[PDB]
């Protein structure tokens, strides 16, 4: 009674979203974006390799000067690497070997990371002695920490294995916010150039837009047939692309609420681990698991290029602030930059 | 306090009221008893004579006459007063009896027992604690009720039913669904046919019925009904009673597969009582919370929990002493946890005298308050580096306390050994330490993990993300012989219930777990008290074998090993028993699951019976460092099984003996061959006798021995060439039982190696071929003193193109010598394939031999195989598609055979694990497999 | 277990209700946006368009 009335208003708002959706599906973007000029062949070549890592790096960020980036590697290490000379501004070794994500913060004075260990270490890079030193452990996550990104020096968001994300204030060690309702682990997250939105993509086959400001979530997304592995913003802030391991990356739109555009091929069967926008969002950045890192036309959703410099998985990449250059670390234990 | 009324011995029984202090202990209450008494007597000058050690207290429990052993167990913990709250009972009762001294009866039945075994299980002379006298007190109520609860008249038979079904080539051998029966009665003969799939009763009963009226001709007596027989094999007494196919029988099965004929005769039921059991008299010997000092006021403290002692872990050496003279020393202690090394601590070197002294405190970084049950101080004395000596000692003894005292230790000389728990028993010239353990005013309990449940893995139920799935089967699908890297250990330990419903995870799931840790511990017992998925799993024998392996020594892990086990039925116990034994000695303490397994499966069959006994006492004899382990577990058996089993394994060690005397004797240099037959000729003048089963065979009974067919060989070792006769007049046949004795060669190997084999052809039927192999039973008696069964009609290869002439000769019909030719083929190509898995195939021609009817077997198991080219002429497309068949079929349980190949090569002989793997290697194993036969080609 | 299950599935309505209830924009006119985006930022993309060699400072020069 109460829950098959219930289970049938549910079943039936979600068909009037689909409808409130194909409302607004009156053209394609490969329709209008038929005329623009394709962007060519995207010729890239290897500008930097990053050596000293000794086993699989599982994350990167680049830093707001777009010279400095965070990389955490399986081997249990954080360094802090200079882009532009190659030097380890820092080499900080890790309590727990199974690190997962890190985040150069925007100031550039804290860094981020956490893993398996389901604790979201922080850490001060100008320290009272100038040394390594860990400011907080984030801890009350059930899970793994999957993924995080500063807002600011003194807050920063995390995503874990519980199906959830959460905003914390740095000082506090406590959680400010708690974005629950994802039915599968949460894989990615992604924060709005407005640091009041953000996305999410999970294991369900799904992402959802979430309000950092209030803590709900405000859309969610579905088309693809596997987990989503990667998930970010276009520049603009208004549309944003999920990578999955369904082996196509999709865009979606915010103000529309549905897709925009599917990106695949079918010699393409691997999942897409990692996606970043160039400074304009035309060009797409997709890592592969096939060693490869394809640059696809995000407005003719055409492969316009392709970046074969690892040996192993491309397991994560990232673009510089000013689109100066793309850091890619994969599996080898080698970063690659790229122009 | 409590009120308990206690009986004194003194006239009717004098009976008086006492109270007893609700935290007392058990030897205070006796004093209590003891002063009253000594005042209220009427004959006080009785009590006055003797002391409180005299008399016992037993309770009846529901009839059962229980004894208070421990003297300082918690008095309000005495299961008599909880029986009696539940009862109501107030005031209790508890009876004063002397302790009785011994009869004599006992005393020779224990002289009896430990000629048996060849050791005394009342030795106290190299111990050091009461381990081994509280394990043989224990061992009483499990094989009390497993004695309890079974049939007599189906053990005293003993059927040897099985429950698997046929292989293809055997079906074919029955046609019709029928198989053809000879019955004999007196010299009477009744050839009668019947189906396949008709119990044994059925058959009798349709015996009887068939031919009723002439049951005179047949020469029964006609008073007797269908009561009264049942079929016994001629020329054996395994039985055929039950309900079971007729077809479920390996003896049918054998004589189908071979090909003879099925010969039986009727028979009497042995009589219940001659297995009688020899009456006993040995009477029927907490939580964090309750072992914490905090929480308590220090008036009522008596015992302190292993885990409030945060004091790093701390020894005091002393010095060494070696009453004999064989430079620098230094004594090196280590922590371990089964070959796990947790702690070191050196010392610095020392001038190397008959005695040197130390007195110096080493401490150890690892915290008294996490010490797992069943850690182990390894003591060393290296010398410069190479080691000299070794000792271990547990940590926490066998009733949950830790060490405090002084302690003097004598030292084995340099596996499973380095691993003993044993002190060396020569007290004359043996390295012997002294060392010093930290008293404590109470005990340091160790209380016991209680269950909780764990959302970590409850509400964790959502499927974790592809890629880190993927990564964790890619890590589960590597070999047991794959070591984890610590990486692989956390991302494991992480993911403790993805693995948990993967049965073929558990033993890399254990080997991540840091037992160095308390949390860890209660972790993983937590973990275990949700196993639903393993529990109704598939009984697998290769993963409960490295569950009861080396690396693991906790107390539930081997826990759920052994109840996997508790499955299996009768043919495979005695498949993996040697397994087991070789097993028993990784075990932490001496009272176990695995050993209450092994007894209570020996006191319900008869085979398992024989075959336990004969391991156990081969071990005891050949390894002394758990030679009293075994022993206990021994003698906790032999007082089990019946009278006839004791006056059996009585005659066979009998005879043993007395040709272990007369071959030695004999190996000391015609003269020789008639010094033989006049010592064997003394033999029957010293009453060889003539009924013992052989021991290699249940039913199989020798008799008077044929001196004149027996000889002494030229070989090595030259042993005895016997030839006993049936003891049984009704054997189909005049043909001899062949032994042959040897010694001073290690008859370890061909038992183990023989178990092997016998397994990788259970494996090949199991997948409906045949190779046709001959494994002839061997087993070790001594140290390099073992006996060898004879194949008849064998001859030497390297005695012997020409090899197809003598066979041609031999076989008189083209037709048994195509069968002989098939024989030739299909077991040459297996016995290649079977003894190049195991790394042994190189060897001389010295130890193969042909049997006239076809087989080939080898021999002396102390080029990829031996494919010499005379086997190419005896034979080809067959030989290749069974030889191909045959490696594919094996591959299949690579698991299990490097577990064995392993779980043995420690226990037994003295990187050597990688060749099974080399040469283990789907259409690429198939081509090198073949590159190898054809290379030797 | 129905008090979690209706708790979960008024989550859940409570959800879809948010989600359906905002103003969706025609996609053309997404799409024109993103275009025009793209269109605009496209000279300050340097990914999207070469700059030369001295304005990249991996290439021209090792001193920073
Ligand atoms: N089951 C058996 N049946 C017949 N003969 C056997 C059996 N087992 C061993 N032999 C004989 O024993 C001899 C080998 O004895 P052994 O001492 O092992 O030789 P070596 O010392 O050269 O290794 C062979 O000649 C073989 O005929």
């Amino acid at each position: 009674s109460e829950l098959d009335q219930l289970r049938q208003e549910a079943e039936q708002l979600k068909n009037q979203i689909r409808d409130a959706r194909k409302a607004c599906a009156d053209a394609t973007l490969s329709q209008i974006t038929n005329n623009i000029d394709p962007v060519g062949r995207i010729q890239m070549r290897t500008r930097r390799t990053l050596r000293g890592h000794l086993a699989k790096i599982y994350a990167m960020h680049w830093g707001t000067d777009s010279r400095l980036l965070v990389s955490a590697s399986q081997d249990g290490k954080l360094i802090i690497w200079d882009s532009y000379t190659t030097n380890k501004v820092h080499a900080i070794p890790l309590r727990s070997s199974w690190v997962m994500t890190c985040a150069y913060a925007p100031s550039g004075n804290y860094v981020a990371c956490g893993g398996l260990d389901n604790i979201c270490s922080i850490y001060n890079l100008k320290t009272r002695e100038g040394n390594v030193r860990v400011s907080r452990e984030l801890a009350g996550h059930t899970g793994y920490l999957s993924c995080c990104r500063f807002l600011d020096d003194n807050q920063i968001v995390t995503s874990s294995g519980d199906t959830t994300c959460a905003l914390w204030d740095i000082e506090t060690g406590q959680q400010t916010t708690t974005f629950t309702g994802h039915t599968g682990d949460v894989m990615s997250l992604s924060l709005a150039p407005d640091t009041r939105l953000f996305v999410s993509g999970a294991c369900d086959a799904s992402a959802k837009l979430w309000d950092v400001r209030e803590g709900m979530c405000r859309q969610t997304f579905t088309g693809h047939e596997s987990d989503i592995n990667a998930i970010c913003f276009f520049p603009n802030g208004n549309a944003f692309a999920t990578g999955s391991d369904d082996a196509t990356c999709r865009l979606f739109d915010l103000r529309a609420d549905q897709e925009l555009m599917t990106y695949s091929h079918d010699n393409i069967i691997c999942g897409i681990t990692s996606v970043s926008f160039s400074k304009s969002g035309r060009l797409l950045l997709a890592g592969y698991d096939d060693f490869n890192c394809n640059v696809w036309d995000a407005l003719k959703a055409d492969r316009a290029g392709v970046l074969a410099g690892h040996d192993n998985r491309v397991s994560c990449l990232g673009v510089t602030d000013d689109g100066m250059a793309v850091a890619t670390g994969s599996w080898d234990s080698f970063l690659k930059i790229w122009n | 306090l409590i009120p308990i009324e206690f009986v004194l011995p003194t006239s009717t029984p004098e009976t008086a009221l006492l109270h007893v202090a609700g935290h007392g202990n058990v030897e205070q209450m006796k004093a209590q008893v003891w002063l009253r008494a000594l005042e209220t007597s009427v004959s006080a000058d009785f009590y006055h004579r003797l002391g409180p050690d005299h008399f016992l207290l037993l309770y009846q429990k529901k009839g059962q006459w229980y004894e208070i052993y421990d003297k300082y167990q918690v008095v309000q913990t005495l299961d008599c007063l909880r029986y009696w709250k539940v009862l109501h009972r107030s005031p209790g009762q508890i009876h004063v009896v002397q302790r009785h001294a011994p009869s004599e009866e006992t005393l020779a039945f224990q002289r009896q027992l430990n000629a048996l075994i060849g050791y005394d299980v009342t030795d106290v002379s190299n111990v050091h604690d009461d381990e081994l006298e509280f394990t043989r007190r224990r061992l009483v109520t499990p094989r009390m009720a497993e004695v309890a609860g079974r049939d007599p008249k189906l053990y005293a038979m003993h059927p040897w039913v099985t429950s698997k079904p046929l292989p293809e080539y055997l079906l074919k051998k029955i046609t019709n669904n029928c198989v053809f029966i000879v019955i004999h009665r007196s010299t009477t003969s009744q050839t009668i046919k019947v189906s396949a799939d008709d119990t044994p009763g059925t058959i009798l009963q349709s015996f009887f019925t068939k031919m009723a009226k002439k049951k005179s001709l047949m020469d029964i007596p006609e008073s007797q009904n269908e009561r009264d027989f049942v079929l016994r094999v001629c020329g054996r007494d395994e039985y055929l009673v039950g309900e079971t196919p007729i077809k479920n029988f390996q003896w049918v099965r054998q004589c189908l597969k071979n090909g003879e004929e099925i010969h039986l005769v009727l028979d009497t039921p042995p009589d219940p009582a001659l297995d009688e059991v020899r009456k006993e008299e040995w009477p029927l010997v907490g939580y964090h919370e309750q072992l914490t000092i905090h929480g308590k006021d220090h008036e009522s403290v008596f015992t302190v929990s292993l885990w409030d002692c945060d004091r790093k872990f701390r020894v005091k050496i002393r010095g060494i002493d070696i009453p004999v003279l064989p430079l620098t020393v230094f004594v090196e202690a280590n922590i371990q946890y089964g070959q796990q090394v947790l702690c070191q601590r050196r010392t610095s070197p020392k001038p190397f005298t008959e005695e040197v002294l130390w007195n110096v405190w080493l401490e150890f970084s690892i915290k008294i308050k996490d010490l797992p049950k069943g850690a182990l101080l390894n003591l060393q004395i290296y010398c410069g580096a190479q080691l000299l000596y070794y000792v271990n000692l547990l940590l926490i003894d066998h009733r949950f306390l830790l060490r405090h005292g002084e302690y003097v230790l004598h030292m084995w000389q340099l596996n499973a050994d380095k691993l003993t728990s044993a002190t060396n028993p020569d007290k004359e010239n043996s390295m012997s330490i002294s060392i010093l353990l930290d008293n404590y005013c109470h005990p340091i309990a160790l209380p016991k993990h209680r269950p909780t449940p764990d959302p970590e893995g409850d509400r964790v139920r959502a499927e974790m993300p592809n890629q880190l799935r993927k990564q964790l089967e890619a890590i589960i699908a590597t070999d047991p012989l794959n070591p984890l890297t610590a990486e692989d250990k956390e991302l494991l330990w992480h993911f403790r219930y993805e693995s948990l419903k993967d049965p073929k995870a558990y033993p890399k799931l254990f080997s991540s777990v840091k037992w160095g840790q308390q949390e860890i511990v209660a972790k993983t017992y937590q973990l275990l008290a949700k196993r639903e998925v393993w529990d109704q799993s598939a009984l697998d024998v290769g993963l409960t074998m490295q569950l009861l392996d080396c690396n693991f020594s906790d107390e539930n892990v081997r826990a759920i090993a052994v109840q996997k086990l508790e499955s299996l039925e009768d043919d495979d116990v005695l498949h993996y028993l040697l397994q087991l034994v070789q097993a028993v000695k990784f075990e932490p303490y001496h009272d176990s699951a695995l050993a209450r397994f092994l007894l209570k499966r020996g006191l319900r069959n008869k085979r398992i019976g024989h075959f336990l006994f004969w391991f156990l006492r081969s071990e005891i004899a050949q390894s002394r460092h758990y030679q009293q382990r075994f022993a206990v577990i021994l003698e906790a058996y032999l007082r089990g099984c019946g009278t006839a089993m004791l006056h059996d394994f009585t005659q066979q060690v009998q005879v043993i003996d007395m040709l272990q005397k007369v071959t030695i004797d004999i190996k000391s240099l015609s003269q020789v061959i008639s010094q033989l037959k006049q010592k064997l000729e003394n033999l029957q003048n010293l009453n060889l006798p003539q009924s013992f089963r052989v021991p290699y065979d249940p039913g199989l009974k020798a008799g008077a021995l044929v001196i004149e067919k027996c000889k002494v060989m030229a070989s090595k070792k030259k042993p005895l060439w016997l030839e006993f006769k049936c003891a049984d007049p009704t054997a189909l046949s005049n043909e001899t039982i062949g032994i042959i004795f040897k010694h001073g060669d290690d008859l370890r190997q061909d038992m183990l190696i023989l178990q092997i084999l016998r397994i990788m052809e259970s494996i090949w039927e199991t997948e409906s071929l045949d190779l046709c192999l001959l494994p002839y039973g061997c087993i070790s008696t001594g140290d390099k003193i073992g006996m060898i069964e004879i194949v008849k009609d064998a001859t030497t290869i390297a005695k012997i193109e020409v090899l197809s002439h003598w066979l041609k000769e031999k076989c008189p019909i083209e037709e048994k010598f195509q069968a002989a030719v098939e024989r030739f083929v299909y077991s040459c190509a297996g016995y290649c394939v079977a003894t190049f898995v195991l790394g042994i195939g190189d060897r001389h021609n010295d130890n193969i031999m042909i049997s006239e009817t076809g087989n080939l077997f080898h021999i002396d198991f102390g080029v990829p195989f031996v494919l010499t080219p005379d086997f190419l002429f005896v034979m080809f497309q067959k030989f290749q598609d069974v030889c191909v068949k045959a490696y594919l079929a094996l591959r299949h349980h690579t698991n299990l055979l490097i577990i064995l190949f392993s779980m043995m090569l420690m226990t037994g002989m003295p990187e050597d694990i990688e060749y099974i793997r080399d040469a283990l290697t789907e259409e690429d194993a198939k081509k090198y497999f073949l590159d190898q036969i054809e290379v030797c080609r | 277990n129905n008090t979690a299950s209706i708790a979960q599935a008024r989550k859940l309505v409570e959800q879809l209700k948010m989600e359906a209830n905002i103003d969706r924009i025609k996609v053309s006119k997404a799409a024109a946006d993103l275009m025009a985006y793209c269109e605009a930022h496209a000279k300050e993309d340097p990914l999207l368009t070469p700059v030369p060699a001295s304005e990249n400072p991996f290439r021209e020069k090792k001193f920073f």
